RNA sequence: UAUAAUGGGUCAGCGACUUAUAUUCAGUAGCGAGGUUAACCGUAUAGGGGAGCCGUAGAGAAAUCGAGUCUUAAUAGGGCG
RNA sequence: GAACCCACUGUCGUUGAAAAGCCAGGGGAUGACUUGUGGAUAGGGGUGAAAGGCUAAUCAAGCCUGGUGAUAGCUGGUUCUCCCCGAAAGCUAUUUAGGUAGCGCCUCGGACGAAUACCAUAGGGGGUAGAGCACUGUUUCGGCACCGAUGCAAACUCCGAAUACCUAUGAGUACUAUCCGGGAGACAGACUGCGGGUGCUAACGUCCGUAGUCAAGAG
RNA sequence: AUAGCACUCUGCAAACACGAAAGUGGACGUAUAGGGUGUGAUGCCUGCCCGGUGCUGGAAGGUUAAUUGAUGGGGUUAGCGUAAGCGAAGCUCUUGAUCGAAGCCCCAGUAAACGGCGGCCGGUCCUAAGGUAGCGAAAUUCCUUGUCGGG
RNA sequence: GAUGCAGUGUACCCGCGGCUAGACGGAAAGACCCCGUGAACCUUUACUGCAGCUUGACACUGAACUUUGAGGUUCUAACUCUGUCCCGUGAUCCGGGACGAGGACCGUGUCUGGUGGGUAGUUUGACUGGGGCGGUCUCCUCCUAAAGAGUAACGGAGGAGUACGAAGGUGCGCUCAGCGUGGUCGGAAAUCACGCGUAGAGUAUAAAGGCAAAAGCGCGCUUAACUGCGAGACCCACAAGUCGAGCAGGUACGAAAGUAGGUCUUAGUGAUCCGGUGGUUCUGUAUGGAAGGGCCAUCGCUCAACGGAUAAAAGGUACUCUGGGGAUAACAGGCUGAUACCGCCCAAGAGUUCAUAUCGACGGCGGUGUUUGGCACCUCGAUGUCGGCUCAUCUCAUCCUGGGGCUGAAGCAGGUCCCAAGGGUAUGGCUGUUCGCCAUUUAAAGAGGUACGCGAGCUGGGUUUAGAACGUCGUGA
RNA sequence: GCUGGCGACCAUAGCAAGAGUGAACCACCUGAUCCCUUCCCGAACUCAGAAGUGAAACCUCUUAGCGCUGAUGGUAGUGUGGGAUUACCCAUGUGAGAGUAAGUCAUCGCCAGCU
């Protein structure tokens, strides 16, 4: 079925985020912004291994 | 043996404030599936077609419209 | 259950909700913002012995604060007091 | 074929003469034979030409004493008197279904009184009984899938009650309602009427809803 | 149970059994002996299958234990740094390269080892192989009191 | 299934010899059956240990020569001898001494891999019109469900254990399906144009409730599929579950008023424990650190017997045992009467013609309580029997004998129906039989009830304990 | 008395058929230069304008044609008490659906233009 992976902040905080993903039909890793709430600020958001 | 022999939890839908009565904002006024009363004045809608008190007043239903729906709203 | 469901042949004697410790509630008595000693000593139910226990303040996982405290960027809102 | 060693058939005996026998018949009877005395093998062990047989009238693990007053959601029993109140056999969960736990129903104490109920009036939503064919299916006869007549439906509805249920106001009657604590029992129900599923419109049949009686109630 | 038959193990401080050990039986015996297993005088005999499990013999290929401890990463402090921070040695926590037997995987033989000896409509599929002699309504046959003959 | 209740019939009080129909007679807390999170013993490719057997490493354990860390040859001094001789000694034990044969092997201790029903402790679910076999166990939709909510059955029907970075947000924009005309291939039905009536289309997916500000269908830009919360309600044993205006911060789309805390909604799920990863102004066993713990976020369940007994578990008992149940089965009784048997109504037709002498299709209505069944009310601190023997008693739906009506009744016989229960009503062969077939009789060899009459009156051949064998099933018990 | 916009109401108010309206308003109408626009098209959206027409469209009027509304009486059902068990009857209260008579070609409010 679908993955599971973490959007991790990339302001540094350690923040993140997780989801699911077709892993067949989105082969590219994720990018989206999103809210930081360590630094009160939007930012970009990058996939990572759930592990 | 049988197929059968299955079915589901109750989910106690219907109206739960009658007209006449007061309300205070927050109060749940009809459970239903699908929309079976529409919301009038001071009459919210939640995700789920639930119907609900936005101000405090006196329930009210009725039948509006070019379509015949039954409306419910508060009057104040 | 008259039951054709159980038990008793009859009499006399014996035969089954206890004891210790801890805890909670209710009565009752003493003292009362306080109450009370344990082991022990004591020619000993007295008198000494205040270590300790309960009550007198909560919040928070905790460090910490304290009629407030926790959460939160927030003195907002909210939870326990 | 006698003694001796066995135990194939039948009668009797069965609180026997006898906790395995008597009587009449039966088998072996120089052999893998019978028997006396004294020794050896001890309990998950012994011995067994093997039947789980025998091991002191006891054997799919001897007897005795200790652990020991083993444990038993099971069965039985539980002893003097009077006064007041008074249930349940349901829901949920359970290696759970004849046990138990929380809630529902009982009782006692405290707080607090009309916040409670019956009835009248006023407001309100419904999709059952009945009915119907506008949808979904199904049905008969005509005309040309449609048109005219004609029926049916728990999972059909253009319709649609009586009762039940919620709220507000009010007279009269009544220790009513609610909150906080101590103690429970109960969680095998039965029949009758009404509305139904199942069964054969069978059952003192079985499973639900609703009321009465029994349970726990005599005349 | 039995005489007879067969298989198999045992080279003697025998195999095997009892016992914690010492030791004892086997046996004051020595493969024409001793233990285990199956069959059961005698006559005629004793068919096919080594795919499975077991047993026997090979292989040094793959896998794997204790032992060993190469590397890598942390903790701590002398010191270096304005500070952040950096930080040898020494102790210490951890990681775990290399070496490493039997067994197992693999290859053959063995049925008087445990076992197996078919299906679906002459054909076909499938097997390791598809029942030889002899016997058969039987201590084995449901249908069944099968059918025929004798009494 | 009544000596003791109701109605009624009969009956003066009390022994003795006999008898066994009843006192569900006495005897043994049923052994069959089921239950208990009972027992014992047995089996195995159930789970988990151990003995035994076996492998390697270290120690007891030494020396001298070789070859490509390992292998080889030789030696003796550790160690072995259930080998010879001598002494203790009068001794087939034992010890010391001298030889001989072996020898760093064998063997033993610690550690370690393998094998291991030899032995040991245990497990092997529940519901259930008895139990077993079969099916089911959690979630969603409809009906049953009696117009609020809720409501059971091994009642009637269907679905789920997902999908989507767009199929989410926003601004702007657009309406389906059907039929009829014409128009190349092209038609039943591809696309084009124009009309008619009309929600019958669609909504990722089952059904239901919904859907014009469309919740249906396109395009541009985007990440609100955000962080901290949250007045107030619904539902509810608990644990859980559901809706939500509004406030603060940061965003997206619109000129703007504004809309957005995933998707029309209701299924797409798993508590606690134990661990893993990121962050942290928490703690840190003398002190400074650190290890470990806490808090916030997140990961590992067909724990599907889905409130989840353990990290880890199958069978046999006819060799059996204990505590219980008539809460629950097999026999007989009871209720019922689908089935069974018997009777009646209508009558197509058959009967040379003629429905009704005698049969009678398609349909309909009853009776009995002899069959096969349904239920689980009595009995599990016992109601203890398939057939035969002995002895019976009642019913009539009559087998014989007696009396009659009709006849397709010449006579003799026969057929059918009505009345009638006084009496009577076979012996053998086969088989455990009841039954059945067969042989020969008789006026006839009737059908039933009585705990399928009768075992405290007899038997014990069958079934149903413990022994043994064959076929078949199982690895095995 | 007409026209336009925005509401109340949602068929007694709707459909259908027939007939009228151009002073103003509205509607078609001209072309496409700039704003803007079509998965192509100035067809729609948009802009710049009045040479034509009330043809179409929208409004207004007439008609019971289709549709819609709809009594009274009776029948079915039903709460309470009683009598019976193929699901009825009596007392008392309540009372449909269908069908019949009949009705209907709506009625109001705010603002702005023209007579």
């Amino acid at each position: 079925m679908r993955d599971k992976i973490r959007l991790v902040s990339s302001a540094g905080t350690g923040y993140f985020y997780t989801t699911t993903k077709n892993k067949r039909t989105m082969p590219e890793k994720m990018e989206i912004k999103k809210f930081d709430p360590k630094i009160r600020q939007h930012v970009i958001f990058k996939e990572a291994k759930i592990k | 043996s049988t197929k059968n022999g299955r079915d589901s939890n109750p989910k106690m839908l219907g109206v739960k404030v009658y007209g006449g009565q007061t309300v205070t904002a927050g109060n749940i006024i009809v459970r239903q599936r699908g929309t079976e009363f529409h919301a009038g004045a001071n009459v919210g809608m939640g995700r789920d077609h639930t119907l609900f008190a936005t101000a405090d007043g006196v329930v009210k239903f009725e039948v509006k419209g070019q379509f015949g729906r039954r409306y419910v709203k508060v009057e104040t």
